[PDB]
């Protein structure tokens, strides 16, 4: 197994790098050799404004 | 009285004027031979239009007199009006002097931009330009042949040359030298002239390179004797290297023989450990080097460190590296460079050089400085100040300004300010999603408050009233700006108008008082610190158009002798580039600049920053330092009465005693040595942990004894509120509490243990200078307090500015060895980690503003800063591999940091102790602080002379060849060939240079022989005329022991010398009595009047040192305790760490002047790829702590190098100004001693009364201020010397009657009087 892309969790969720709204962002993706737990993170992106995407742990 | 003296006479007399200008005055006049209607101060303005205005000129010159008239010049060609006319109209108007002032500004455009095809073409349009105005200048003046022609002004002798040597390099003039072409930027030194208020900071700039004279001289003289110092003790050892064995096999023969010295040349022998550029050094010494197994410390192989530029072996490169460290600049290299290859008793050599070069003569520097910028206000103030003398609508408005008006309103906006810039100060990099929507929502409730309370506002008020105040006007663009942020909340371009947001944080200005006050300070005096700050970065300018043009083509031709073969990060090469090259240097740090501007080019570096440090750090630095302050500085109870009464009766007695307070010190002081005691090897010693241990036995029960009398004493109400015993309490507590959990089975607390070092503050109050050095410390307390809410508040401006530049940016792809991966090979994350490389992240960044903060205090004190600044350049993105030296106008940040936060915050710490220091000063020699400067001259005066005492003439012997023996060891004659024969001595000790010969060194070894018999027969000389009066001045002991030392050198060959009789204490003899050169000069009067200064001050500049040494003892002892088991990083390693008590002394010495604190910061908060403490296995663990390695570093460099390293400075100014005021109106303090020097060849016996005819001969022989030269008959006739009754009169009479004459002739207003009256309440 281990395709180089993969998801756990539900069916239709958001995966690396791409903007979450506070939950919808998958368990545990399959990204650079292991396993890793993904989150919704708010990084900075100018004078006071950040883009939320998700990004893991 | 003198320069308008020949005003009118030799413009009557001489030559008269052929014009004058001031205020649209443009006549032509001439010298009176064939003139035209000048003017007969009647004020008309009849006959003329020039003449018209001619009146305006003169009603100009009725409250504006002498400011602004142009002063024409001699007539000297007989020009009655030919084409000279035409010149002498065209040079006075006012738009011929704009004119050339804007090709010079637009001519400088053309300089920082690459040149091009075109850049060549305007060379001869500027030329032709600037040439046309020194032919119209000299056809309406002269050349120099008269006065007041062309070349008579300074200004001119500028815009001369400068085209002269436009003309060399322009058309083909001696075709080869081009390095003149460099120095055609200096026709932009006259754009000063364009800033109003120019001509304060320029004569104060004049002012000071003229009384720098006679401090240089100084100053080249210590760095002589530092420098012949250094060479006889340093020669050869930074060389010392580890090389390896010659082996016993292998493939060098095995035969020894100079096969050894083959073996030992080859670089591949010399331990070097990997990837390191330079080879460690290392010593035979005690705490030194320590060479790894198999190896042996061995002089003589490869070179010096820093491309063979640190060194002591010549007497050039000596003076080079004592003058480093004089500056202060990466010394700790040359410092730690010094104690690992010689040892650690070396930092005697430090001690002295740091005390005598930095901390005394570059303080006489800002001194000098300060007095020039302080005498030009002052004349600018007093002349400036001679010229200075419906029906609802009217309903709701009472409604709504009922509630506005209020100061309850006026608390709630000062809330949400105070909210607001919380939530500014709150964002950073990798937020999670709900705590980014309280920051978001936060932003839209203050923006519709802020709006709310502007609509409030004009309502309540007026529309009109409203733009009245400045403060309204403010808050009014906070809300436009507000609105801008939220109509292109999300169009395009917002990135510009949300950096508006930071002015908010500035309306905190108004509310709270003390940055109110600030804000004021900068508002009253604002063009002083313009005139500074654009004379600044005028210079820098200079020096940077100059160096490119002159060190420019070195950086790219000779590019392979760098150690990639790449460019350095700070060069020459280009504009930006360059200009930052010469900032660095005016912040103090211009050496490592200077190691590859001369590793690339030729010897011309070294004048270049020597001479960009001195003028730009030591006068244009503290000329910043002098404009701060001069704006910051302003049963049956008495049966029972009678038995607890002598209870406190025996206690008081006892409490008061000089056995009793001296015992008590004497038991804290032996206790402190025996807790500098405990270090790493405690453990293994066994009989040493059993007296650490029985110590903190006797003390917990003296510390209780103790206290038991002392509340005896002094009772519970004056126990309770004294400072000085809350600090006995809490170290009773805290033996008491160790005492408790010992018997209870709890190890004790270390840190509770080492807290009666503090108890060692209170006697050292009691030493005999100390007291103003005290209060000047807990005076200023309550002031620099408030300099660091301050500075918090400006520096929290740009923690949230460089946070909102570049938090998650100093990430970066990096290999295996930690070197980091360029772009083509990864540019991003993605790239990085795919290849299993890591990702990691700069120690010092700007993720938050609690990182912020610390690495805005590493650019602040310029060290740590170079590496913030190449990750800021590099910057891109955020998920993006930085690349070098692309993101480059982020250096505009930096600069616009350091000018606002290093240059003026830090500085108002040395204005704060200055100000404090002069009026403890005072109240410490029981003067009045209400008397004003001038009673205090006089004052001064007359206490000396009830003071002085005559001394007595040495006895002159009698016998049989003992009375040659005085006649010769008394001469001037003798005592200046001996004093000639002791400089010629050490001049040739600097021809001392490394590997110099077997018959060179034969040479000065026979010169060394002569000097000895010569100073032999000079000290049995002064031995036998002056028998034990020899022994009364201090430099006859060492003149006296290096001769003993020195023929007990040349004899005495069978000792059993093991350093014994050792060499090097021999030549520090014959150095340490060149110093009999500092009481030969009197005739150079500017050196004279700053060494009686210096000596003045000795005493508490030996107690601010004192002091010094106990704040790092207490921190050594502490800093043992926390630091000591901790895995060697940056600087803490095998030699330099805190594991041994003088361990730690070498290192809180050098960290005392912040040098290297960002690499000890890199080891003591290291808390990764650490090991865990394991206390019932016996390890202690190798972990830092970032907590308190911030708590102890941050605590460190504010207590002593902004407060107490700032007292050397405050305590420098203060004796300066004394003696100086002195010189020029008063006496100084060695005018005193040359009258009892001619008064004791009048009566040698001090006999104390001298005859009457020998007091005319008396005042001949006095020099002034106090001589009365012939016929001074009938000024004694006045002076009226009351006589005693055998013609012989008292010396104070002749001296009191002396001073009163010097205070008469001076001044007239209030001198005589004031001094006569003082004289009177004193006797
Ligand atoms: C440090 O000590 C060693 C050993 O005492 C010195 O090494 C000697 O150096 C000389 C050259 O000057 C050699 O000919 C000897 O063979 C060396 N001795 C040994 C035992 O190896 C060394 O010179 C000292 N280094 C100093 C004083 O800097
Ligand atoms: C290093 O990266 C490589 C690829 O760039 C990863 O590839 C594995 O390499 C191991 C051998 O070290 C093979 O047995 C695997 O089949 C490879 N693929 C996977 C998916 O594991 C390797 O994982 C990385 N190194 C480590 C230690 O993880
Ligand atoms: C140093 O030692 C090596 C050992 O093989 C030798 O080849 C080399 O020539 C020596 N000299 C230099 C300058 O490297
Ligand atoms: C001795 O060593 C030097 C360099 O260390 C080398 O140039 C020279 O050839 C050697 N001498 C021999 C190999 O005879
Ligand atoms: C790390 O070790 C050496 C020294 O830089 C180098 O030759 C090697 O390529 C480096 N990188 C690795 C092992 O990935
Ligand atoms: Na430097």
């Amino acid at each position: 197994s281990a395709k180089d892309g993969d998801v756990e969790g539900p069916a239709g969720c958001k995966k690396y790098d791409v903007e979450c709204d506070s939950g919808e962002c998958c368990q545990k993706q399959y990204l650079w050799y292991k396993w890793r737990p993904l989150d919704c993170r708010c990084l900075k992106s100018g004078f006071f404004s950040s883009k939320c995407v998700c990004r893991d742990v | 009285d003198k320069g308008r003296g020949a005003n009118k006479d030799r413009d009557g007399s001489a030559h008269p004027d052929q014009a004058l200008e001031q205020g649209s005055r443009l006549p032509a006049r001439m010298r009176n031979i064939f003139p035209a209607e000048l003017a007969s101060t009647p004020l008309e303005d009849f006959d003329p239009f020039y003449k018209n205005k001619k009146t305006f000129v003169v009603v100009t010159k009725a409250g504006d007199i002498f400011r602004f008239s142009g002063e024409k010049s001699l007539w000297m060609l007989d020009p009655f009006t030919p084409i000279r006319r035409v010149a002498i109209s065209t040079m006075v108007q006012p738009i011929f002097s704009y004119f050339i002032m804007i090709t010079i500004l637009i001519h400088c455009i053309f300089m920082i931009m690459p040149a091009t095809q075109t850049t060549y073409i305007l060379e001869l349009v500027f030329l032709s330009i600037y040439t046309i105005e020194v032919v119209v200048k000299v056809l309406a003046r002269g050349f120099i042949l008269h006065p007041f022609a062309y070349l008579r002004d300074p200004w001119n002798w500028l815009d001369f040359l400068v085209t002269l040597i436009g003309y060399i390099t322009l058309v083909v003039d001696l075709g080869h030298l081009y390095a003149l072409r460099a120095f055609r930027v200096l026709r932009s030194w006259r754009t000063v002239t364009i800033v109003p208020g120019w001509r304060t900071i320029v004569d104060a700039l004049s002012l000071s390179i003229t009384s720098l004279k006679d401090l240089v001289l100084l100053l080249l003289f210590s760095l002589f004797v530092f420098a012949v110092l250094g060479l006889q003790i340093y020669m050869g050892v930074l060389t010392q290297k580890c090389v390896k064995h010659f082996p016993a096999d292998g493939s060098w023969g095995n035969f020894t023989d100079e096969r050894w010295f083959n073996y030992t040349s080859n670089s591949s022998h010399w331990y070097i450990p990997d990837d390191w550029i330079e080879y460690p050094l290392c010593g035979n010494s005690s705490g030194a080097g320590m060479c790894p197994p198999g190896y042996t410390c061995l002089q003589g192989y490869g070179g010096n460190p820093n491309y063979g530029y640190t060194s002591f072996d010549t007497f050039g490169w000596a003076f080079l590296s004592v003058f480093r460290l004089v500056t202060l600049d990466y010394w700790e290299d040359l410092y730690q460079l010094a104690l690992r290859s010689a040892g650690p008793w070396h930092i005697l050599f430090f001690i002295i050089v740091v005390f005598y070069g930095t901390f005394c003569f570059l303080n006489f520097i800002l001194a000098v400085v300060v007095m020039s910028y302080t005498h030009m206000v002052k004349r600018a103030d007093e002349e400036k100040a001679a010229e200075r003398e419906c029906v609802p609508w009217q309903k709701l408005q009472g409604a709504i300004g009922a509630v506005v008006l209020s100061p309850f309103f006026e608390l709630f906006i000062a809330v949400i300010i105070v909210l607001n810039i919380t939530f500014m100060a709150l964002d950073h990099h990798d937020m999670n999603i709900e705590f980014e929507r309280i920051l978001r929502t936060g932003n839209y409730i203050f923006t519709s408050i802020y709006i709310v309370e502007a609509v409030l506002k004009i309502i309540a008020l007026s529309p009109k009233f409203y733009f009245k105040d400045s403060w309204n006007v403010f808050d009014f663009i906070i809300v436009v700006f507000a609105i801008l942020e939220l109509g292109l909340e999300g169009v395009q371009g917002l990135s510009v108008f949300r950096s508006f947001r930071l002015l908010r944080v500035f309306r905190l200005a108004k509310f709270w008082p003390t940055l109110n006050n600030f804000m004021s300070v900068m508002t009253k005096s604002y063009g002083a610190f313009v005139n500074v700050m654009y004379v600044m970065f005028l210079l820098l300018f200079i020096f940077a158009i100059i160096g490119m043009q002159l060190f420019g083509m070195n950086y790219i031709d000779n590019m392979e002798r760098f150690p990639d073969g790449d460019l350095p990060r700070w060069n020459f090469t280009d504009f930006l580039h360059s200009f930052m090259i010469v900032f660095r240097a005016l912040c103090g740090e211009w050496i490592e600049s200077m190691w590859d501007c001369m590793l690339v080019g030729d010897w011309s570096c070294i004048p270049f920053f020597v001479a960009v440090f001195f003028v730009g750090n030591l006068v244009i630095l503290n000329l910043l330092i002098a404009l701060l302050l001069n704006n910051y500085g302003s049963a049956r109870d008495s049966s029972v009465q009678r038995m607890w009464s002598n209870i406190r009766r025996v206690c008081f007695l006892l409490a008061k005693n000089k056995y009793f307070q001296k015992f008590v010190t004497a038991v804290l002081v032996i206790t402190s040595v025996l807790l500098a005691l405990e270090d790493i090897y405690l453990p293994q010693r066994p009989v040493l942990v059993n007296i650490t241990l029985y110590v903190d036995y006797v003390l917990t029960a003296f510390f209780v004894i103790e206290m038991i009398i002392m509340l005896f004493a002094v009772g519970f109400k004056k126990y309770f509120t004294s400072k000085w015993y809350w600090l006995d309490f809490i170290v009773v507590v805290a033996y008491l509490l160790n005492f408790v959990l010992m018997c209870a089975g709890i190890e004790a607390l270390q840190t509770l243990r080492l807290l009666r070092v503090f108890r060692l503050f209170r006697p050292l109050s009691k030493v005999n200078g100390m007291q103003v050095v005290t209060s000047t410390l807990v005076e200023a307390v309550p002031h620099i307090f408030n300099v660091i809410l301050v500075g918090i508040f400006f520096w929290l401006v740009f923690a949230i500015m460089g946070v909102q530049l570049f938090a998650g940016k100093f990430y970066k792809c990096v290999d295996e060895n930690s070197t980091v991966l360029s772009h083509e090979i990864t540019m991003d994350r993605n790239d990085c980690l795919h290849e299993n490389y890591t990702w990691e992240n700069s120690p010092m960044n700007f993720d938050h503003v609690g990182n912020a903060y610390l690495s805005l205090l590493q650019v602040a004190t310029f060290k740590g800063w170079l590496q913030i600044m190449n990750d800021a350049i590099d910057s891109r993105e955020v998920h993006k591999q930085p690349i070098r030296e692309t993101n480059i106008y982020m250096y505009l940040y930096f600069i616009f940091f350091i000018v606002f936060g290093s240059f003026f915050i830090l500085k108002l710490f040395v204005c704060i102790l200055i100000d404090i220091f002069r009026q403890q000063r005072r109240k410490a020699e029981g003067l009045s602080a209400t008397d004003s400067r001038t009673q205090l001259i006089y004052r001064r005066a007359v206490m000396r002379t009830m003071s002085a005492k005559p001394v007595k003439r040495i006895p002159k012997p009698t016998c049989h060849p003992q009375s040659l023996m005085y006649d010769i060891s008394v001469n001037r004659k003798f005592e200046y060939t001996m004093m000639i024969l002791i400089i010629l001595n050490v001049a040739v000790m600097a021809i001392d240079h490394y590997g110099q010969s077997m018959e060179f060194s034969e040479v000065l070894d026979y010169l060394n022989l002569i000097f000895i018999i010569i100073f032999f027969v000079e000290c049995v000389i002064k031995v036998s005329g002056l028998r034990h009066h020899y022994f009364k001045d201090p430099w006859n002991i060492i003149d006296f022991l290096y001769v003993v030392l020195a023929i007990a050198g040349l004899m005495l060959s069978d000792v059993i010398e093991k350093y014994f009789i050792s060499p090097t204490l021999l030549r520090i003899l014959r150095i340490l009595r060149v110093g009999r050169l500092l009481r030969y000069f009197q005739s150079a009067r500017g050196m004279r009047l700053l060494l009686l200064a210096l000596r003045k001050a000795l005493r508490t500049l030996f107690n601010v040192s004192f002091l010094l040494f106990v704040i790092m003892f207490v921190y050594a002892v502490f800093g043992m305790e926390f630091f000591m088991h901790i895995r060697d990083a940056g600087a803490i390693d095998d030699v330099y760490n805190f594991k041994t008590f003088g361990q730690s002394i070498i290192l809180l010495f050098q960290l005392a002047t912040s040098a290297g604190w960002d690499g000890v910061y890199f080891a003591i908060a290291n808390e990764e790829d650490c090991r865990a403490p394991d206390h019932e296995l016996g390890y202690p663990g190798n972990c830092g702590s970032r907590a308190l390695g911030i708590a102890y570093l941050v605590s460190y460099l504010i207590i002593t190098c902004l407060v107490v390293i700032n007292m050397y400075a405050a305590v420098i100014l203060d004796y300066v100004l004394e003696v100086y005021e002195d010189s020029k109106e008063g006496l100084t303090d060695d005018d005193y001693d040359m009258f009892f020097e001619v008064w004791q060849q009048f009566d040698p016996e001090a006999t104390q009364y001298i005859r009457y005819d020998q007091l005319s001969e008396l005042l001949e022989a006095l020099q002034p201020p106090l001589q009365v030269q012939k016929p001074n008959k009938y000024k004694i006739l006045s002076m009226n010397i009351p006589i005693c009754k055998d013609d012989h009169i008292f010396y104070k009479d002749v001296l009191e009657a002396l001073v009163k004459d010097v205070f008469s002739r001076r001044g007239s207003p209030v001198e005589a009087g004031d001094v006569q009256a003082p004289n009177v309440d004193e006797a």
